[PDB]
RNA sequence: GCAGUCAAGCGUUCAUAGCGACAUUGCUUUUUGAUUCUUCGAUGUCGGCUCUUCCUAUCAUACCGAAGCAGAAUUCGGUAAGCGUUGGAUUGUUCACCCACUAAUAGGGAACGUGAGCUGGGUUUAGACCGUCGUGAGACAGGUUAGUUUUACCCUACUGAUGAAUGUUACCGCAAUAGUAAUUGAACUUAGUACGAGAGGAACAGUUCAUUCGGAUAAUUGGUUUUUGCGGCUGUCUGAUCAGGCAUUGCCGCGAAGCUACCAUCCGCUGGAUUAUGGCUGAACGCCUCUAAGUCAGAAUCCAUGCUAGAACGCGGUGAUUUC
RNA sequence: GUGAACAGCCUCUAGUUGAUAGAAUAAUGUAGAUAAGGGAAGUCGGCAAAAUAGAUCCGUAACUUCGGGAUAAGGAUUGGC
């Protein structure tokens, strides 16, 4: 017949297959455009998404009615220690598209990413990478010609690194590896840099700093397997109904006569790749400095992590980005932070923001107080204590 | 909003679909608000309107002298219950619903307002500023 | 920024947190949380709640150092 | 413009009741009161005026 | 039902801005008839709920050409279905008809979409009242009330999920093909400006917000409570006390964690090619013409960028590859 | 025992402890509950659900066959010692 009023569908087809990502490390689909004429340096970085909390901040903002006005927002605190540096990897152009050439190695692998390349590491002889290590002894010969091909050939230089996963409160052992393509200028600059920084480490203010834009790039969190009510946000069908009720009341018109890839169904629902961008940089920490959860405004010696410590997650004893708002992923996933694809003018994007304050309370209830200090000036002796 | 709404509104929560009713908190005789329509509210399947702090409405008066009665008129919430957030980070609510009878134009019937007023309505509606005594 | 306090209980409530009501009068209370909240629209006596500030000011509880002596005068002749 | 008032405690303002023989109050008539705004007793950023008297002298 | 041709007329004058008689040529298959091919060893009526997709004869939104286009508003026409098209009162209704919001509240198809998807109000068995007709039993395309809605475990489709074999195993990647997404409004300002005798009265650039949609997320606030976590309460049972059992989780206030809400927060990209249309140069046709050759500018279109899958019979780089 | 009580709930005497079992806790169900703001806008229709409730005291309309309507309506109160 014909509607009869006209509604817009349920969800966006754009996000199909609604199944489980191949890999809770979601993968990069692009990169920034490149630029030779600035410095090599790394796209993006790999961290571990912890925990929220809140800010306090002036808004600059001519025109509005918050314009000069404290606002409080919520952030997200992604643990970040430093990427260290292991392959070379060079892609040429084809008429079938991207195809690497050369993968170039560092000669020493740290225990870390080693594990990565095993699926029961106590059993075995670790023999990974022990006869690659060798082509370094004569004077260094063939790496220098692989080396030497990527430069001769090579469109496209990225950069094997992996995470320092024992610097993070997780149990996972088992770091995580990944390439990131190098914007800095010029294919042979490039693999110079790549070759210099073979077991040498890479640090967040090296990629990121203060007010930029940035894209976070991670596996949703999961939920198994979905009604279509919570799914698609469909409508629950009527009390009345008889045979259930969370579910489409019509699958199909009659003809054509097979249900459409486009009708909402049971189906797992999260654990899917996203790539969600213009996430604002709020705050670039360093690891080593006491007062990181401190302000020009605060003033209180004191680290972002929260009284009780990020709930689900631990402390917060590295670098870490303090992105405004909230990213796609768990606490506890690998998560990538990426350089934005465009130069994006916003006035949004480009405000440069100054924290007044950050919440540093415990979240595991409904926390009073800041430092211990606070809470036992408020609080008084107790019947522990002196 | 609308007609002689000098400024823009951050959205706040929706307190009051259509059917929800009102106290009048003016002097104009009327003794409560029944919202029909809700102005510059748009359009889903199966979704009531619904008004919050300083949207104008469209009411009837259920409760209040005859002259007032059997008629719809412009109407602007003033207090809402409905808790809603502002950019200062705060949720925040008052005791009850209520608004004040108005023109298109947005020019209050009566002369007084009694009781509080949130500010975002005060901001929003130069005569509703006027004639309020506490502000949030 | 600041920190504003419990109407009822007494704590400090750091910014964006807990709830504001605005009542029938345009008398203003803040709430640290639902708890706070709660006992007042259960219209409970904070002074015979043991965890209060009001209760504990009322009842003289470990407050020691404040009623111990302090030292701050002078001695001039110009 | 409000002043301050010793004992009131409180870092806001409030409305008391004054009588004869007090601060920020002088009475018109035998036996007249006001209710009168008045500042809170707590230093705070809403104050333009800070009253200090010196006690001791510095370096 | 929709759309043309002729052009007498209408339109102050003026056929064709906008219309159009007498005639006349068509198209459509959500009208209704006409037919009786299929189905009476059965293809479950009407409406509404829900949900998908498609058509265009386009209501809104983008860009345009016309005007009896000064401005504002409106009317006519093109490219256009990318994207929307609602909340109520009465009625079983479809339809109708008011109220009200709105950018707009377009029209249609999909077995008059959609009952092992719902509902069961109407229609259409058996009870029953009335009116009309009948001697009567009974009838009525008249009114009224009450009246059981069965089955999926198969196949395919669809949604998600594993997985043998192409030496083994592992890690990092490519990208064919397929999908794809954002939408609309207001205020400030431009500006009481352009236009106008006046009444009135815009727009581009800039700013702040908002609607509808989407993808997440859980700092905060809120909801949930078998944390049976802490406290309280009734009845009884354990001689009292302590501490407990039983009352299908006995009851109550608070309640962390998790889940979760436009009831909460955050985020939703920018290049090219084109349509209509306005043009350049320019012959045909010594004049003239945006067009024939060649060519510029151009839209909510399209193709990329980007975003999601990743071919389980598409592929690359790399690690280690067993001997009693 | 509680209580108006052969009600419900708990207990003594007597009698049972029979009803395939284990591991998990997806969708959708069945049966049991709760929800901020609004309050029937849902729907043929308030269907379902929620609200009310004992007892003591106060107070109680139209209309009526004078018998009622009437727990009309509407209020207060209730433990322990
Ligand atoms: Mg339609
Ligand atoms: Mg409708
Ligand atoms: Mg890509
Ligand atoms: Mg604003
Ligand atoms: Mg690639
Ligand atoms: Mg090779
Ligand atoms: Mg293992
Ligand atoms: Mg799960
Ligand atoms: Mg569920
Ligand atoms: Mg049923
Ligand atoms: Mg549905
Ligand atoms: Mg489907
Ligand atoms: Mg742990
Ligand atoms: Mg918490
Ligand atoms: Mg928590
Ligand atoms: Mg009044
Ligand atoms: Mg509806
Ligand atoms: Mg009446
Ligand atoms: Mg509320
Ligand atoms: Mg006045
Ligand atoms: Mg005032
Ligand atoms: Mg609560
Ligand atoms: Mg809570
Ligand atoms: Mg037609
Ligand atoms: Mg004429
Ligand atoms: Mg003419
Ligand atoms: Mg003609
Ligand atoms: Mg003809
Ligand atoms: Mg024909
Ligand atoms: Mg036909
Ligand atoms: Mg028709
Ligand atoms: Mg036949
Ligand atoms: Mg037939
Ligand atoms: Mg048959
Ligand atoms: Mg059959
Ligand atoms: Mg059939
Ligand atoms: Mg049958
Ligand atoms: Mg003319
Ligand atoms: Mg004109
Ligand atoms: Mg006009
Ligand atoms: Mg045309
Ligand atoms: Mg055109
Ligand atoms: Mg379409
Ligand atoms: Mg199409
Ligand atoms: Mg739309
Ligand atoms: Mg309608
Ligand atoms: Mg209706
Ligand atoms: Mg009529
Ligand atoms: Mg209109
Ligand atoms: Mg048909
Ligand atoms: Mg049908
Ligand atoms: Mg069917
Ligand atoms: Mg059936
Ligand atoms: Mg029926
Ligand atoms: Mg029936
Ligand atoms: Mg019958
Ligand atoms: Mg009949
Ligand atoms: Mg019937
Ligand atoms: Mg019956
Ligand atoms: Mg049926
Ligand atoms: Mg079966
Ligand atoms: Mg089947
Ligand atoms: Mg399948
Ligand atoms: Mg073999
Ligand atoms: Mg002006
Ligand atoms: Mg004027
Ligand atoms: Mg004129
Ligand atoms: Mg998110
Ligand atoms: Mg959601
Ligand atoms: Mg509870
Ligand atoms: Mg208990
Ligand atoms: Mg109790
Ligand atoms: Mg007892
Ligand atoms: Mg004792
Ligand atoms: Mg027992
Ligand atoms: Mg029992
Ligand atoms: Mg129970
Ligand atoms: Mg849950
Ligand atoms: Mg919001
Ligand atoms: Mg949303
Ligand atoms: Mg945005
Ligand atoms: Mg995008
Ligand atoms: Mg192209
Ligand atoms: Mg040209
Ligand atoms: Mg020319
Ligand atoms: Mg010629
Ligand atoms: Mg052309
Ligand atoms: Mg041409
Ligand atoms: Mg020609
Ligand atoms: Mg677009
Ligand atoms: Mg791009
Ligand atoms: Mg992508
Ligand atoms: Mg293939
Ligand atoms: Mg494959
Ligand atoms: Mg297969
Ligand atoms: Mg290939
Ligand atoms: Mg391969
Ligand atoms: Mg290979
Ligand atoms: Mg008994
Ligand atoms: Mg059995
Ligand atoms: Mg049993
Ligand atoms: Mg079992
Ligand atoms: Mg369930
Ligand atoms: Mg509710
Ligand atoms: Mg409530
Ligand atoms: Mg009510
Ligand atoms: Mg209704
Ligand atoms: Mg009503
Ligand atoms: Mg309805
Ligand atoms: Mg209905
Ligand atoms: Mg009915
Ligand atoms: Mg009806
Ligand atoms: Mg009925
Ligand atoms: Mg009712
Ligand atoms: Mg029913
Ligand atoms: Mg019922
Ligand atoms: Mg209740
Ligand atoms: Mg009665
Ligand atoms: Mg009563
Ligand atoms: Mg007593």
């Amino acid at each position: 017949s014909h509607r009869k009023y006209e509604a817009p569908r349920h969800g966006h087809l754009g996000f199909l297959p609604r199944k489980r990502a191949a890999s809770i490390r979601a993968r990069v689909k692009a990169f920034p455009k490149d630029d030779r004429s600035k410095p090599v340096a790394l796209t993006s970085f790999l961290g571990y998404k912890a925990g929220m909390t809140t800010i306090v901040r002036d808004l600059d903002r001519p025109g509005s009615k918050f314009h000069k006005r404290e606002v409080v927002e919520a952030v997200t605190v992604v643990d970040t220690p430093p990427v260290v540096v292991v392959g070379v990897v060079g892609y040429v152009e084809t008429p079938r598209g991207l195809r690497s050439l050369t993968t170039v190695w560092a000669e020493h692998l740290s225990d870390e990413v080693k594990r990565r390349f095993y699926k029961n590491w106590y059993k075995s002889k670790k023999k990974a990478f022990t006869k690659y290590s060798a082509k370094y002894a004569q004077d260094g010969a063939g790496i220098e010609r692989e080396l030497a091909r990527i430069k001769k050939y090579a469109s496209v230089v990225r950069v094997l690194v992996h995470t320092q996963i024992r610097k993070t409160p997780l149990a996972q052992k088992k770091a995580h590896l990944a390439e990131i393509q190098l914007n800095g200028g010029s294919i042979s600059e490039k693999v110079d840099w790549a070759r210099e920084h073979f077991e040498k480490t890479v640090a967040v203010d090296s990629v990121f700093e203060q007010n930029e834009m940035i894209d976070a790039i991670a596996v949703t969190k999961g939920h198994g397997f979905e009604g279509v009510t919570h799914r698609w946000g469909t409508k629950k069908l009527p009390r009345k109904t008889h045979r259930g009720l969370r579910k489409v009341a019509c699958i199909g018109a009659w003809h054509p006569a097979h249900v459409m890839w486009s009708v909402a169904r049971a189906g797992q629902r999260g654990y899917h790749s996203r790539t969600s961008i213009n996430h604002k940089i709020y705050r670039v920490g360093k690891g080593d400095d006491e007062a990181n959860g401190a302000t020009s405004f605060d003033r209180t010696k004191k680290t972002i992590t929260p009284m009780g410590g990020f709930v689900h997650y631990g402390e917060i004893k590295n670098d870490f980005i303090m992105v405004k708002g909230c990213i796609p992923g768990n606490r506890k996933r690998i998560v990538t932070l990426r350089k934005s694809l465009y130069t994006n003018t916003s006035r949004k994007a480009l405000e440069e923001v100054s924290l007044k304050w950050i919440d540093t309370a415990s979240k595991f209830g409904k926390g009073r107080f800041q430092t211990p200090a606070e809470k036992h000036a408020f609080m008084g002796t107790l019947k522990k204590d002196l | 909003s609308g007609n002689g709404a000098q400024g823009t509104k951050f959205r706040i929560s929706l307190g009051l679909p259509v059917g929800a009713i009102m106290n009048c908190a003016d002097n104009s005789g009327a003794r409560n608000l029944y919202i029909i329509a809700v102005k510059g509210s748009g359009s889903r399947l199966n979704r009531l309107p619904a008004a919050s702090l300083g949207d104008m409405v469209m009411a009837t008066v259920k409760k209040g002298k005859p002259e007032l009665r059997k008629k719809v008129m412009p109407a602007i919430v003033v207090r809402q219950a409905k808790s809603w957030r502002r950019r200062d980070g705060v949720f925040l609510y008052f005791e009850d619903n209520a608004g004040v009878i108005a023109n298109p134009k947005g020019e209050m019937k009566g002369s007084a307002i009694t009781g509080p007023v949130g500010k975002e309505c005060a901001d929003l509606w130069p005569r509703v500023a006027s004639n309020s005594g506490v502000v949030v | 920024m600041k920190v504003e306090i419990d109407s009822f209980s007494g704590a400090k409530i750091y910014p964006g947190r807990g709830t504001l009501f605005v009542r029938g009068d345009s008398k203003i209370f803040r709430f640290q949380n639902s708890k706070s909240a709660s006992l007042f629209k259960q219209r409970k006596n904070p002074r015979r709640i043991a965890w209060t500030v009001l209760f504990r000011k009322h009842h003289k509880k470990g407050i020691t150092e404040e009623v111990a002596k302090k030292r701050s005068r002078k001695t001039v002749k110009a | 413009g409000f002043p301050m008032k010793q004992g009131v405690l409180l870092p806001t303002r409030i409305k008391l009741l004054l009588t004869k023989n007090v601060s920020c109050y002088r009475p018109r008539r035998d036996g007249e009161r006001k209710r009168k705004s008045v500042r809170g007793a707590i230093v705070g950023p809403d104050l333009a005026v800070l009253a200090l008297v010196i006690v001791k002298k510095g370096e």
